[PDB]
């Protein structure tokens, strides 16, 4: 995470956890639905919102 | 206790360049075509008759 720090490619390293078969990443985790029939690019400026 | 260490949040990144130069380029396509001569001509009879030979 110090040496991955260069120009070209967005490099996100990580470890699993100790249950690989619980997720696999720790922390929350959410959905953002679209119940009234709007379309997808709100749904996409409100994530950006968010 | 502590165990901070605040990194430095000031970084300017480093960006991969390329100076553009210019530079002159031709067009060419490429098309499709049939052969053709230069000229054909079909032997056709002016008269009437059998052929003898």
């Amino acid at each position: 995470m110090h040496f991955f720090s260069f120009k070209d490619a967005m490099v996100f390293a990580f470890a699993p956890p100790s249950v690989l078969e619980l997720g696999n990443a720790t922390g929350f985790d959410l959905f953002l639905q679209d119940q009234a029939g709007v379309g997808h690019e709100v749904l996409l400026q409100a994530r950006n919102k968010f | 206790c502590g165990k901070s260490e605040a990194p430095p949040p000031a970084q300017t990144p480093e960006v991969g360049i390329v100076t553009l130069e210019a530079q002159t380029v031709t067009l060419n396509t490429e098309l499709p075509g049939r052969t053709n001569a230069f000229r054909i001509a079909e032997v056709r009879p002016q008269v009437n008759g059998i052929i003898l030979k």
